[PDB]
């Protein structure tokens, strides 16, 4: 199967910080990761698909990258509204899995 | 005769009909012109 | 794209100093590099111009002979050697990228700058 | 490796990796939806899998969206007239698909160049890497700065937020050179055995055509391959599998 | 020193098996009866750098296997892409590194592709074409030590290899403890007589002399008694007078391009220009303008 | 000024030969040109 | 050589004001002025190039115009963060010079 | 164009595309076959992804 | 002959090769038929 491990599990950062979240797959998928942002108590929101391609309506500071097994989501300037839990989701094959969730908080 | 290749199979083989016609129609017009000249040569030489 | 200015500080008069302008994020070997000083309280003053390869280097009449600006495209870093510093040389210095806006009009303009370094030529300690 | 490359070269200096003496398999290669433009000129793209070429050419580079239509036979334009020039009789075809996936990371990509105006129009298939300076009629030069000595190499400002026509399209153009020479590259079609003294449709090294194949007492020279007639029609070929 | 390239130099232009066919081909050949520069390997002397060309004919008489190598570079000094071919005792070596060549590059008694393998004429024809490098060969034995032998030996294609350079300079490699000849090919038209087997036994230059032009026209080696029309005479224009009228007043394009009040599309201006010396070329030699697509006349030629 | 243009001289080139098997000496005929343009 | 003249050397104005600053060149350059904004203690920011063209990311209230020797930089509505020192920079020829700097402040 | 009557306010999703199919379509042939796409490599019929 | 201009130099001068070809090819075909007709006129009249 395919397994997703994120790093860090969670973190806090101040406004404007460049925060980077890494997702590694079990093996080489290279085109199928999907970054989703879930605020607490609400439904998750698509941010990035194909692990480096941006969804419309998403602010430009949101940015993803990667291929093979190594994937990353990067935010140029952290904002007061970005603090949430982010899940990487591969689409390579069924059963399509997720990461362990990365919660972004304020310090 | 102002086409990509003389050998008819090539044009038939490589590129598909819709534009192949514009290529052949030059081969036909040229070849047909050559054969027609040969016949008119023979007819005149036949009379002699 | 980041440009790193460093090398300023307190210097006695008549001495020398080498300033650093570190280039990152773009093909530095393809753009002229300029130093411009701004002395405290007054405006910007063009100092020096170099070629993309350093083969052609020019200065303002205020600094000719004293200043020697250098370029190493091998490591893509910019330097300025100021000799015989004096109080009039006390100024913040900017190294600014050359180049033109995204594409055609005509003009070559000052795009992304450095951050500024002060070179205070003072006998005090 | 060409299409899965990691470092596409800039348009002013495009790679020209050459491919030869191998079994190309084009049909599966473009049997993917990723490619956005596939206009084929000298050959109908479907039949690519079938042909045999003497030699091919893989030229790849990076250009914005608007210029991809320019790369083509008989086209004019900035990159067309200054970077990559195709002869009118181009036999081959072009590939296109964006790389916002892989380029313009988030802050202004500046690693791809432009090669803007140069003194004279570029002749077909010439990579020009000479960017010393431009002159513009009015003499004063070698004081390289500022007026009518304008640097020829612009850079692409590649942005994730750059519209749809300014985005980076990674392209690669295949140019086939088709001649009456031993074909190095061919499609992946296995072969039957040889049937002789019989009216059989025959294809040898991709020659094509039918006939009655019989042993020949004539002695080819070792290098020669294709026998030919006084009327310049094929009459003898050398069996590739067994000499 | 100079001598006569009597008939040597014909090589099978391609891969064909014509039998008893007189086949006319146009390609790079060594013109018949040409002057070939003749270099010595005796006594001081040396093997100078020799200019390359569209093609080069290299014929060497050899008695002791001194000659082993060739150089094909643009600068020959590691700045620029450089091919080498050398033949040491039993191995043929071809390398294309950017070699650091000696000023006297001799074999005493970013790297890329590599491959490894007077009584004698090791005739060679080194031609570089369309990004391909071709070598042709022949090993006729002779006993005439003084100079080149009259005769006709075809040259079989030894090897073909894909470098793709401007090769513009040339030098050879001699074993140092054997004269060799150099000729430069030209785009002549030859009529080649294939034998029954296919060994080329005779050929005629279509442009050597008036008799030879007829043989190509008749397409026969033997021509019968009579008059034959071959080519058409033409007197080439020598000067080219550029005569245009004599009026001096530059057309007022500037004010149109430097106008201040462009008119709207529905009511567009119709400034008429005539009786003046327009200069379109410098006019549009500016990179401000975005669209210049011209229909009736190619833009460059307007001037 | 009143000028005439007359196209530059040109003619076919004919080759006089005895049959080769007799000899190879050859004489050339230039058609309809003065013996100055040669 | 080329001399750059600004007028006024300084001024103050309130929020929303239309500000106009003039830069006059020694001779006809007509295509080469560049307006730069410098907040004190920080690096200058390019605003205008070719004396009439706007740089991306700059608010549209910024606007430039002029040719020949007369050039102008205008702001339709001053904003609380506009208040800084502006330098016109010609690029016609070496050595490129600047103006004397114009600081716009609050009132 | 039909903006006045279509794309009401949030993305009209009632109009389709018929992207890649195995072979080029012959003239005047309306095709409604939507079984799935295969893409050379055998696995299908667990149709996802 | 159904081309922009009968004079060859015009179509040669004013237009560069890529479009010149289609114009010239019309002239050449037109002239060639005219020359073809004249010869067949002579051959028949030669027999008489
Ligand atoms: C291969 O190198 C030669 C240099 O030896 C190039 O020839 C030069 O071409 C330029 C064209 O602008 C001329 O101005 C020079 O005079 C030429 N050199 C000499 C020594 O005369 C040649 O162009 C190169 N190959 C190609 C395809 O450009
Ligand atoms: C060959 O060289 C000789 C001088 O050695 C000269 O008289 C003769 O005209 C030359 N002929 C040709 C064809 O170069
Ligand atoms: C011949 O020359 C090649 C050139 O690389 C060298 O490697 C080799 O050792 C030499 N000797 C033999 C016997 O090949
Ligand atoms: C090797 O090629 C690169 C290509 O840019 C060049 O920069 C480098 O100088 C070459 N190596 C040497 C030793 O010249
Ligand atoms: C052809 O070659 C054979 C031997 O290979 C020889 O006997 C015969 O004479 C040759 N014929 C010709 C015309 O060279
Ligand atoms: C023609 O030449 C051949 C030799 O090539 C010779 O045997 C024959 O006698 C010649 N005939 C005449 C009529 O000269
Ligand atoms: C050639 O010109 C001369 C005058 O220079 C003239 O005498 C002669 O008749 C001319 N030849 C012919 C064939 O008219």
């Amino acid at each position: 199967d395919i397994q997703l491990t994120q790093s860090p599990s969670s973190l806090s950062a101040s406004v404007g910080d460049r925060v980077t979240i890494t997702c590694r797959a079990s093996q080489s998928i290279s085109s199928y990761l999907n970054w989703y942002q879930q605020k607490p108590g609400k439904a998750p929101k698509l941010l990035i698909y194909a692990a480096s391609s941006l969804q419309s309506g998403v602010p430009s500071r949101f940015s993803g990258s990667g291929s093979g097994t190594d994937f990353t989501l990067t935010i140029s300037s952290l904002q007061p509204e970005d603090f949430a839990t982010y899940y990487c989701q591969q689409s390579y094959s069924t059963p399509r899995t997720f990461g362990q969730g990365t919660k972004v908080e304020i310090k | 005769f102002g086409a990509i290749s003389s050998v008819l199979n090539d044009i038939l083989s490589r590129l598909d009909p819709p534009e192949a016609e514009v290529q052949i129609d030059r081969l036909i017009t040229g070849r047909l012109q050559s054969l027609q000249t040969y016949v008119t040569q023979q007819l005149i030489r036949a009379a002699e | 794209v980041q440009l790193v200015e460093s090398g300023g500080g307190v210097v006695q008069p008549g001495r020398s100093l080498r300033l650093s302008c570190a280039a990152s994020g773009f093909t530095f070997s393809i753009y002229g590099m300029h130093w411009v000083r701004q002395a405290p309280g007054k405006g910007l003053e063009w100092v020096a111009v170099i070629s993309y390869d350093g083969s052609n280097k020019y200065y303002a009449d205020s600094v000719k002979g004293r200043f020697t600006i250098s370029r190493d495209n091998s490591k893509n870093t910019l330097y300025l050697q100021m000799n015989s510093l004096r109080a009039e040389d006390t100024a913040v210095y900017y190294c600014a990228k050359e180049g033109r806006p995204s594409d055609i009009v005509v003009v070559v303009a000052f795009d992304y700058w450095g951050q500024g370094t002060l070179v205070t030529v003072s006998s005090a300690s | 490796e060409v299409f899965n490359a990691t470092r596409f070269a800039s348009v002013y200096a495009w790679n020209r990796k050459r491919i030869s003496n191998c079994v190309a398999d084009y049909s599966v290669l473009y049997n993917s939806a990723s490619f956005s433009t596939f206009k084929c000129y000298g050959v109908s793209p479907t039949k690519l899998n079938d042909l045999c070429f003497t030699n091919v050419y893989a030229d790849s580079f990076v250009i914005r969206g608007d210029e991809v239509r320019q790369i083509a036979p008989g086209q004019t334009g900035k990159i067309a007239d200054y970077n990559y020039k195709l002869p009118d009789d181009f036999t081959g075809c072009v590939i296109a698909w964006n790389s916002n996936n892989l380029d313009s990371k988030v802050g202004g990509n500046y690693n791809y160049l432009y090669r803007l105006f140069r003194k004279s129009n570029l002749k077909p298939f010439e990579r020009d890497i000479s960017t010393e300076i431009y002159q513009a009629g009015s003499t004063p030069c070698n004081g390289v700065e500022g007026f009518n000595c304008y640097f020829p190499l612009q850079s692409y400002g590649f942005q994730p937020t750059n519209g749809v026509g300014y985005q980076p399209y990674r392209v690669v153009v295949l140019s086939f050179e088709l001649l009456h020479a031993p074909a190095t590259v061919c499609g992946p079609k296995k072969s039957t055995n040889l049937v002789k003294n019989k009216c059989v449709n025959f294809n040898f090294n991709g020659l094509t055509g039918t006939g009655v194949l019989t042993e020949s007492n004539k002695k080819f020279l070792p290098f020669q391959q294709f026998g030919r007639d006084i009327a310049d029609t094929t009459d003898a070929v050398r069996d590739p599998q067994t000499l | 020193a100079y001598t006569n390239s009597f008939t040597r130099g014909v090589y099978y232009p391609d891969k064909v098996f014509r039998s008893s066919v007189l086949h006319s081909t146009q390609d790079l050949f060594l013109p018949f009866f040409s002057n070939v520069t003749w270099f010595h390997a005796i006594h001081r002397f040396d093997n100078p750098v020799l200019p390359f060309n569209d093609g080069v004919y290299f014929a060497s008489t050899e008695k002791s296997n001194i000659i082993r190598g060739w150089i094909f570079g643009t600068t020959l000094d590691s700045k620029t892409q450089s091919l080498l071919i050398v033949n040491n005792a039993t191995n043929v070596v071809i390398k294309v590194c950017e070699f650091q060549f000696c000023n006297d590059p001799f074999l005493g008694v970013n790297c890329t592709f590599e491959y490894v393998s007077f009584k004698n004429l090791r005739e060679f024809v080194f031609k570089n074409i369309d990004g391909y490098f071709k070598i042709y060969s022949k090993h006729t034995p002779i006993n005439l030590v003084r100079d080149l032998p009259q005769g006709f030996s075809a040259l079989e294609p030894l090897v073909d290899l894909p470098i793709g350079i401007n090769i513009t300079r040339f030098q050879t490699l001699l074993a140092l403890h054997a004269a060799y000849y150099v000729g430069y090919l030209q785009p002549r038209t030859f009529l080649l007589k294939y034998n029954e087997n296919g060994t080329i036994t005779d050929a005629v230059d279509c442009a050597l002399d008036p008799l030879s032009e007829t043989k190509c026209t008749l397409k026969s080696f033997t021509v019968e008694k009579g008059i034959y029309q071959t080519s058409n005479f033409r007197v080439q224009p020598t000067e080219s007078i550029v005569r245009f009228p004599n009026i001096t007043n530059l057309c007022p394009f500037g004010e149109v391009f430097n106008a201040t009040r462009f008119a709207s599309v529905y009511a567009w201006n119709r400034k008429r220009i005539s009786n003046c010396v327009a200069d379109y070329s410098v006019l549009y030699n500016s990179a401000s303008f975005s669209t210049f697509k011209c229909y009736g006349v190619s833009p460059t030629k307007l001037n | 000024e009143i000028l005439d243009i007359t196209p530059c001289s040109f003619g076919g080139v004919s080759v006089i030969t005895p049959g080769t098997n007799t000899s190879n000496q050859v004489a050339v005929l230039y058609q309809d040109v003065n013996c100055t343009e040669v």
